[PDB]
């Protein structure tokens, strides 16, 4: 998750 | 009448959107170039992947969203991302030739371009219909950012663990929208506006299932998946 890091 | 709190919510969402939507479209320069069978796939993948990033940024600013569990955040964004891309694109959508106009000929996307990304009329037909429907509602920007927010914080998404919490946020958002319409949206723009807006959210659900079907079928071809971005594969092509 790079989604998790964009959060 | 809107409460201070409700006014606070709107101000935040307009600032969130304005931080994350660039109407000069200056970044589009960075994408793999557009070519006018699957010649538009690299450019449109780049556009979508960028837009996912912007949607995440917006979603982060929604009052309450950051306070959800990390897992629930991911689930809400994975299921909503394409729907908000479709909502947010209405701002570049034009009814003169049924296209998305992003400032210059190179960044003008019509029906044939969307088909050169690999998609069929079964998606394209309802997508344009949706864009005409949404454009004819002449939404205030206040209504436009609230609809995007309500879209994102949907308690009824498959995988959602803390649905009561998600619902608490959605309702504050919904009542805000409702109260804005009554006291700030003049008639007959206000006439049946809320129900029509809610109806748009249903359309998106349907549009989403048709995007998912065509995305699975296309990105099964590994040559096509190669042309995608890591974030796209993570948000759309995961699980
Ligand atoms: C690789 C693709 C292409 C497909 C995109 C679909 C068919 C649609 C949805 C919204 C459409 C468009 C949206 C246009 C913009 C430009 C601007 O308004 C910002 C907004 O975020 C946006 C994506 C025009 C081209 C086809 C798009 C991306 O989904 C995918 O996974």
């Amino acid at each position: 998750p790079m989604l998790m890091n964009l959060l | 009448k809107l409460s201070e709190e409700q006014q606070h919510i709107i101000a935040i969402l307009l600032d969130a959107h304005h931080k994350t939507y660039d109407p000069t479209y200056a970044d589009f320069r960075d994408f793999r170039p557009p070519v006018r069978p699957l010649s538009m796939l690299p450019h449109l993948a780049d556009l979508v992947s960028y837009s996912i990033q912007k949607v995440i940024g917006f979603a982060k600013m929604i009052p309450g969203f950051r306070d959800l569990t990390s897992d629930d955040q991911i689930v809400l964004l994975k299921s909503s991302a394409i729907e908000v891309i479709m909502l947010r694109s209405n701002q570049s959508f034009t009814m003169d030739d049924m296209s998305w106009d992003c400032g210059s000929q190179d960044y003008k996307y019509d029906v044939t371009d969307v088909s050169k990304a690999g998609h069929t009329l079964e998606l394209i037909e309802p997508l344009i219909k949706f864009q005409v429907g949404l454009k004819k509602l002449n939404l205030h920007e206040e209504e436009h950012v609230l609809l995007m927010a309500i879209c994102i914080v949907s308690p009824d998404r498959p995988g959602v663990q803390d649905a009561k919490l998600v619902e608490a946020i959605q309702d504050r958002l919904s009542n805000t929208l409702q109260t804005y319409i009554r006291c700030r949206h003049p008639p007959p723009g206000s006439h049946q506006l809320y129900a029509k807006m809610i109806q748009k959210l249903a359309d998106l659900r349907s549009l989403n299932e048709e995007h998912s079907k065509q995305y699975r079928s296309l990105s099964f071809q590994p040559e096509n998946s190669m042309k995608l971005t890591p974030l796209v594969l993570e948000v759309f092509g995961n699980e």
